[PDB]
């Protein structure tokens, strides 16, 4: 729809700006490298010469931790099991592979955190048998808000010697909870106790696992047909390939910027320099999303070797340029789970404006509280449902026939695509602050907000919103390409 | 493992010390969090405005903007000495400051006497009362008046007098307020004075507000609307300033303010009680409900400067209602119901305001010896059955001047209600029923079991059987009618009974009456229309209900008689009230809901108090029961002697029954002192146990004036005769305990009470210590955390005080803003929360708090256990 040339040039300088943000952000991480470990505690490690880590990213090192020390091992268990099953025993492998994971859960939650697994299954099981969808959400919803009572909380911490026990418990019951909510929605032979004890103690998906639809898990573990276990090798080797390559571009991202020390220092996030600013959110999104690449694509190649299809990994955020897109895209197995249970439930977007707005409102809300409910995620939840609803809104009056005959005898096709590209740059601009609000909080939100939209009006949100202009037109182009089916 | 340990917490008690030297050393020596001395409150008191501006009482906000504009901190500080006479006995304290509302009023005051000693032949007192006062007023016009500003200020009593002779320069730093106009008012202004007085409270700037003349001009450093003493406009300080721009030739300005007043505060033609002052902006009421300083000022406006039979004034406060509670409070702890009371009683009714409480009078508001109590809710309610079936009749309850009517018609069945008061102790009801069918007449009555609500929401569930266990109601049966006694309860502040009080019922008919425990049910039969009279009556002692048999069965002897004693009453009431015949009907209906108030705050003799008085509300949480206030005194009794020359006759002399005489046994150095405040119940020290009898202080002297407008009215020599030596001693007190310079300019202060000094007289004086809670956090990188600090009161939800985040952006509860300080060391882990001005409130189960903000840093979420923090 562009000239090649000038396609060429958005993208030379969306990679442009890319780079030299991030080696601002490095110059910065550099100066600041004394302050920032007396302050947060740099890790130092051999991976990068006598560069040293910054394990400021609670995920990222308590996933990091854990891998190093358990969960690597009963991945591997449950990969060789589920082949050895597959081998010896193909109908009877769910049933194998439910025992596996309730072991797992055991060796690493001991017997509290596998019998909470089974409790909240049960009660859910039980509401669900009412096959009332407004019944098993209330229930789903009351033991998701039972994870943040604070005598819960006692009583569950007083179970394990470690912090970090606790953590993974309580991420295990929080993945659960969409587990088996599923599960009970879809409820309402095939959907008895053992399969859903099945789908519940599916190991790969255990602990962070993206949701998986019960329906395309109950298809794909009676299916039957397998493929050879050389053909299973080579998806491993090349999935391992990739895992590692993606975990260290996460480790090098991690050692050459220190976007999170430096966040999490609102007072020094105040006086680095606008270029330093734009290189950490790029930074800090683009690690979140290798982050969670790394963090499904171990449960997605686990998947993949079982047989079953799991939900497409994070696209690059480098490559996303709206609301709706960023979210179709992303965590596309939670985001076909408030598709199907909350969204179209509620209405979505089939029944006029204030339908689309009430379902996406309902949506954003229950993702924010499913995340923990703290301000910050509501302030997120209420940025993110606003973006959403008027990238809709904006559709659909593009859509009408009036406004698109008067585009099409006013504008050239050039034209209309330039002006998508101008509307996407502050989209994506409105996108990246909302994300950094989730990911840093209020304070990193506000800094963003006065430093590139208020004390910067001239000519900071100039530059950033051409910027953005050239990617979102990279953006756009790419798009085309599975966006369009 | 992030851990939370907290510490500094703990029970913060003021500690009393003594001396005034010790006082200014203390000072000197500073590191307390406020000193408090017991005798400068009282002296605060004193003055009748407890928070204005010119006695030093700023908020920090607003002294933080003052001294921001140029001004010291200490301009607003008022020094306290104490009054010690030759011999070196402690006669008193006073403020090291000059009132010019003081001087202007003894001013007033000493003129006054003269005029009583030309009226009692006395010429020689006159004449020196006159030099007084010229004496005074000199003083008046060349030092608390400021030419530079023009206006009139009081002046701090400085270490040495100025060279004019004069004690220290106005004090033109706190601002102006309604004492500027006080010269004005009494008189003491020269013409030239009271031309520029009057060009500044007709400024719109300054005074001539949405309602004028309030307590504060709108340039006052502490200004505030909504601030009782620094803004709101009060009904007297209104009239005063009104009667002194009258007094000096402006009297068409005073008349333009008073149509303003009247045009733009809130409720005045509404059927709303009138409450204390208004909003000097928006014009909106607040105070007690029935409030007789009010009243009595809105009724001199009235007769003064408004200008454009009981029947005809129907509904002028909403007397209607249907109480829950014994105490059904609105949002100021006031009764929210407006009870009739007539004639002195001590028991008050409301009108049916439904079909529920239709047939009765709900309310019954037992005036408890200090206090205001519901005792029912329905009470005496007649049901009339016809042929079996229960007779449905449509309600019309209205209240007049003096008497309540409510009107049941059906189709064959009328009844015609009027309640009126008979005796000082009993009201009369005259139920008369025409039917053409024999009726079977049915009462029924409960006792209130719910105890305190606000604004008609419980604010428990404590009942009044368990909050008095000794408060054991019984209703029980008599040969005619009911009678309900009552325990012995002696809650201070709360409830007050004698154990020998009664509240008894009396029917003309006889009736047979079945009990069931706190409820009963009276049924008779009559063969046709009859007239029934009942008499509800409270007696609080033994001797009161073996004196009111005797009454009670004349009054049923002759019903009419009373009826109409009572309705002749109201009717020279509203004769002589109702004096202004340019004056519209809305101003006629204002004047008689100030009559109906005052009237309704009388109270018969009782306890102590053995005179007729007049309260300051009726329904008031502090006011009720006969407590007399002598500041309130005079202005009620200048209101009602134009209309109950009686009555404000025994209100000052209820005033002045307890006026210190020689020989006293409490304060002998205080002779002609007369109390702030005397009640049912005397103080412990003598010889009571009340707890509202103060005699701390006194409230400023305008009692010549009250006496003067009750003689002016009455022309009454005798009255004046018996009044001139209590008015002569009460000033001849005010020129000795409350002159510390000698120059006979008097100065707000407090006696010599044991809440003031030691019994071997140093000073008391309180000091105040702050509380600074801490948090240490270890095992955590502190510097990534938005720690905070919660409360958690008894019986309350834990609530946020403060939060700084890891940003340094600091947040406050809105009732601990500015009081506490919250802060963060990140090298020492530490948060403190650093609390000021503690108060009971303050007084919880304290929370450190440490989470962070971000999904980076993960779910860290971390609760302190928890420390106790109880103050007084
Ligand atoms: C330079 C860098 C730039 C990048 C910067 C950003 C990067 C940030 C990275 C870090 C971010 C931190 C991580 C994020 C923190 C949260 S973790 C991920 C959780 N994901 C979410 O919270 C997303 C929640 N919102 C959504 O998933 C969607 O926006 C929702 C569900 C609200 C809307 O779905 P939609 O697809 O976009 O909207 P539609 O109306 O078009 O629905 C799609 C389909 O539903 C159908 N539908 C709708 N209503 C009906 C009906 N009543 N009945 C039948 N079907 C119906 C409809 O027909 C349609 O059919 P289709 O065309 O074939 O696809
Ligand atoms: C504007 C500049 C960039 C553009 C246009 C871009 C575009 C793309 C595209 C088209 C893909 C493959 C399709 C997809 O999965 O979405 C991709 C994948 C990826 N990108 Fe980027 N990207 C950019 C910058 C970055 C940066 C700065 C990083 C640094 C972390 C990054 C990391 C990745 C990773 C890890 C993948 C996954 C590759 C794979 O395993 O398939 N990208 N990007
Ligand atoms: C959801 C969780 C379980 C994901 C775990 C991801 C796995 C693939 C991660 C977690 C910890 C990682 C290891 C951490 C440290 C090292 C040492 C380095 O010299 C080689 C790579 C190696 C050996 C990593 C390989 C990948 C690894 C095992
Ligand atoms: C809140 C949204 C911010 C997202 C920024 C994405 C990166 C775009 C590049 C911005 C670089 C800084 C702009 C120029 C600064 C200047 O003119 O000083
Ligand atoms: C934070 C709220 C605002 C953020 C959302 C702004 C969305 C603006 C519109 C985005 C582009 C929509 C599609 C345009 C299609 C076209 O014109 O070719
Ligand atoms: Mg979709």
């Amino acid at each position: 729809m562009l000239p090649r040339w000038e396609l060429a040039l958005y993208l030379l300088a969306s990679l442009g700006f890319h780079f030299y943000s991030f080696y601002e952000v490095y110059k910065v991480s550099r100066e600041h490298e004394e302050e920032l470990d007396q302050e947060f505690e740099l890790e130092t490690d051999t991976l990068f010469g006598g560069l040293k880590k910054d394990a400021t990213d609670f995920e990222w090192s308590f996933w990091m931790e854990w891998g190093k020390q358990w969960l690597v091992w009963l991945l591997l268990g449950h990969m060789v099991v589920s082949q050895m099953a597959t081998l010896l025993a193909r109908k009877h492998r769910p049933w194998i592979l439910m025992l596996y994971g309730m072991w797992a859960c055991w060796c690493v939650l001991g017997t509290p955190g596998v019998a909470m697994v089974l409790l909240h299954t049960t009660i859910s099981f039980c509401v669900a048998q009412f096959r009332s969808q407004l019944l098993t959400w209330l229930c789903s919803l009351l033991l998701l808000s039972t994870l943040r009572l604070q005598g819960v909380e006692e009583v569950k911490r007083r179970w394990y010697k470690t912090e970090n026990e606790y953590y993974l418990l309580q991420f295990t019951l929080t993945v659960r909870c969409l587990y088996y909510t599923n599960f009970s929605l879809e409820l309402c032979t095939s959907y008895s106790f053992p399969w859903m004890l099945a789908y519940v103690f599916y190991y790969p998906v255990l602990h962070n696992g993206p949701i998986l639809s019960f329906s395309e898990f109950i298809k794909q573990m009676q299916q039957q047909e397998h493929d050879s276990l050389k053909a299973s090798l080579c998806v491993l080797a090349l999935g391992l390939g990739r895992l590692l390559c993606w975990w260290w571009l996460a480790e090098l991202m991690a050692h050459l910027m220190y976007m999170h020390a430096i966040y999490s220092s609102i007072p020094l996030l105040e006086t680095v320099s606008c270029w330093t600013l734009g290189g950490l959110a790029l930074a800090q999104v683009l690690f979140f999303y290798v982050k969670y690449l790394v963090l499904f694509g171990v449960p997605a190649l686990l998947m993949r070797l079982d047989g079953l299809t799991p939900p497409a990994l994070p696209r690059c955020v480098s490559t996303m340029f709206s609301f709706t897109g960023m979210w179709r895209y992303f965590d596309v197995g939670l985001h076909n789970f408030l598709i199907r249970y909350v969204y179209i439930p509620v209405g979505g977007s089939q029944h006029g404006l204030l339908g689309t707005l009430f379902s996406t409102a309902m949506t954003f809300a229950f993702v924010s509280y499913w995340h923990g409910g703290y301000d910050y995620l509501w302030c997120w939840a209420a940025l993110n449902w606003l973006g959403v609803t008027v990238e809709n809104g904006v559709r659909r009056l593009v859509e009408t026939p009036c406004i698109q005959d008067s585009l099409a005898r006013y504008f050239s096709p050039q034209a209309r695509r330039r002006f998508h590209a101008a509307l996407a740059s502050c989209s994506t601009s409105m996108l990246i602050l909302s994300n950094l609000v989730f990911l840093g909080g209020n304070e990193v939100g506000k800094t963003y907000w006065n430093r590139i939209f208020i004390q910067g009006w001239p000519w900071v949100t100039l530059s950033v919103l051409g910027f953005l202009y050239c990617y979102s037109h990279v953006g756009i182009a790419w798009a085309q390409t599975y966006a369009t089916d | 493992q992030v851990q939370l340990v907290e510490s500094g917490g703990g029970l913060v008690k003021e500690e009393t010390q003594s001396g005034l030297n010790n006082y200014a050393r203390v000072v000197e020596k500073g590191q307390y969090d406020s000193l408090e001395i017991p005798a400068q409150v009282a002296a605060s008191w004193e003055s009748g405005r407890d928070d204005a501006a010119v006695f030093g009482f700023i908020d920090k906000e607003q002294l933080d903007k003052y001294v921001a504009n140029g001004g010291k901190r200490s301009d607003w500080t008022v020094k306290f000495a104490e009054n010690r006479s030759q011999d070196g006995t402690l006669l008193g304290y006073s403020l090291l400051q000059e009132s010019v509302d003081q001087a202007s009023y003894m001013y007033s005051d000493n003129h006054y006497l003269a005029e009583m000693a030309t009226i009692l032949g006395k010429p020689e007192e006159a004449k020196r009362y006159r030099q007084l006062a010229q004496q005074l007023a000199d003083y008046i016009n060349t030092c608390m008046f400021d030419p530079t500003t023009q206006f009139y200020y009081d002046v701090r009593i400085e270490d040495k007098p100025l060279a004019n002779g004069c004690a220290g320069k106005p004090i033109v730093e706190r601002g102006k307020g309604p004492e500027g106009w006080s010269p004005l008012f009494n008189g003491a202004a020269t013409q030239a004075n009271a031309d520029a007085v009057v060009k500044v409270m007709l400024d719109p700037k300054e005074f001539n507000t949405f309602v004028p003349l309030g307590t504060a001009a709108l340039t006052n450093p502490a200004f505030g609307a909504d601030i009782y003493w620094r803004g709101r406009v009060w009904v007297d300080q209104f009239w005063f300033g009104l009667k002194g721009m009258e007094r000096y030739g402006y009297r068409d300005d005073a008349l333009k303010l008073a149509d303003t007043f009247f045009r733009h505060a809130k409720g005045l033609t509404a059927d709303g009680p009138i409450q204390e002052n208004y909003n000097p902006l928006t014009g909106a009421q607040q105070g007690a409900p029935n409030f007789s300083w009010s009243a009595a000022h809105l009724y001199m406006l009235y007769n003064d400067f408004f200008r454009k039979n009981a029947d005809n004034y129907k509904n002028v406060i909403n007397r209607t209602g249907a109480p829950q509670y014994m105490k059904d409070y609105d949002y100021d702890d006031h009764q929210r119901f407006n009870p009739f009371f007539d004639l002195g009683a001590w028991h008050g009714h409301l009108l049916p305001d439904g079909p529920n409480t239709m047939g009765g009078f709900p309310g019954v508001a037992l005036l408890t010896e200090e206090y205001i109590n519901f005792m029912a809710s329905n009470f005496d309610r007649l049901t009339v059955w016809q042929d079996g079936k229960k007779v449905d009749f449509t309600l019309e309850a209205y209240s007049i001047p003096g008497a309540l009517v409510q009107k049941l018609t059906a189709k064959d069945v009328q009844v015609e209600m009027t309640l009126r008061f008979a005796t000082p102790r009993t009201s009369l009801l005259e139920t008369k029923i025409t039917s053409n069918k024999p009726l079977d007449l049915v009462w029924d009555g409960e006792l209130l079991e719910k105890l305190e609500a606000k604004e008609g929401k419980p604010l428990s569930d404590k009942t009044i059987a368990g909050e008095y266990p000794d408060y054991q109601r019984k209703i029980s049966a008599t040969r005619d009618g009911l009678k309900v006694t009552f325990g012995k309860v002696r809650a201070t502040w709360d409830l007050l009974t004698s154990g020998e009080s009664e509240y008894q019922v009396h029917k003309s008919l006889p009736v047979q009456t079945e009990i069931n425990g706190n409820r009963f049910t009276s049924k008779a039969h009559i063969n046709g229309s009859t007239t029934l009279y009942t008499t509800y009556s409270h007696l609080l002692t033994a001797q009161e209900v073996s004196k009111e048999q005797m009454q009670i069965r004349d009054i049923l002897a002759r019903p009419a008689f009373y009826l109409t004693a009572s309705q002749q009453r109201w009717e020279e009431y509203l004769k002589k009230g109702l004096t202004n015949p340019d004056a519209t009907p809305e101003q006629t209906r204002v004047a008689v809901k100030a009559i109906e108030t005052l009237n309704g705050n009388w109270r018969s003799p009782g306890g102590a108090v053995k005179f007729n008085t007049v309260t300051p509300s009726v329904t008031g949480r502090w006011f009720s029961g006969n407590q007399t206030w002598p500041w309130d005194t005079w202005k009620q009794a200048f209101a009602m002697a134009h209309f109950n020359p009686d009555i404000a006759k025994e209100n000052i002399r209820a005033v002045f029954s307890w006026q210190i005489q020689p020989g006293d046994s409490v304060r002998p150095q205080d002779v002609g002192f007369v109390p702030d405040l005397i009640a049912w119940n005397l103080s412990p020290e003598r010889g009571g146990d009340g707890g509202n009898w103060n005699e701390r202080n006194t409230k400023p002297s305008l009692a010549a004036w009250s006496v003067m407008e009750v003689y002016n009215v009455t022309q009454d020599k005798t009255w004046v005769a018996e009044m001139y030596p209590k008015l002569v001693a009460y000033h001849d007190w005010w020129l000795r305990n409350r002159d510390h310079n000698g120059n006979g300019v008097p100065e707000y202060g407090a006696t010599r009470d044991k809440a003031h000094n030691t019994e071997s007289g140093e000073m008391l004086f309180t000091v105040k210590k702050s509380l600074r809670l801490s948090c240490t956090a270890s095992g955590a990188i502190f510097s990534t955390y938005d720690v905070s600090w919660y409360r958690q009161a008894p019986e309350k939800p834990r609530e946020l005080v403060a939060i700084i985040t890891r940003g340094g952006n600091t947040h406050y509860a809105d009732t601990v803003k500015g009081r506490f300080t919250i802060s963060r060391d990140n090298a020492k882990k530490t948060v403190n929360l650093q609390m000021n001005s503690l108060k009971p409130e303050d007084t919880a189960v304290y929370y450190c708090h440490a989470g962070v903000q971000g999904a980076m840093l993960g779910p860290r979420n971390y609760w302190g256990q928890g420390t106790q923090v109880t103050v007084s």
